[PDB]
């Protein structure tokens, strides 16, 4: 995965549900939605569990970097828990060698 | 340079999300 839209956060729900599961190795830095499942596994207690302040700042990235309304946004926050869910596939490729 | 300039950018991280937080408040 690199930066992509929410079109690409549903395909990363796809192939995570995928099984076999194939490991989403999601590249940083290139930013937008690459950078919501980014600050997301940054951020991530345990799944698709995070917390206040990044998910409302998360509700203004899909505001902005998606222009998706805040509903919709909580929306794709839905779909963030859920494609969370298996942080062992997602693979932050942070560079920053 | 390198640690120093390391703490610099991963502070300016907290204000880069700072300043987009008080945008939402604003």
């Amino acid at each position: 995965i690199v930066e992509g839209g929410p079109n690409v956060i549903s395909i990363v729900l796809e192939y995570l549900r995928d099984t076999p599961p194939v490991p989403v190795v999601v590249c940083d830095g290139s930013g937008r939605a690459s950078d919501i499942l980014a600050f997301g596994h940054k951020y991530s207690e345990e799944g698709g569990l995070i917390n206040e302040s990044l998910r409302d700042q998360l509700l203004v990235t899909i505001q902005k970097t998606f222009t998706y309304t805040r509903t919709q946004a909580q929306h794709l926050f839905i779909i963030l828990m859920e494609c969370m869910k298996k942080k062992e596939l997602i693979t932050v490729f942070r560079m920053g060698h | 340079m390198s640690m120093r300039l390391e703490e610099v950018n991963e502070r300016e991280h907290s204000m880069k999300a700072s300043l987009q937080t008080v945008d939402i408040r604003l």
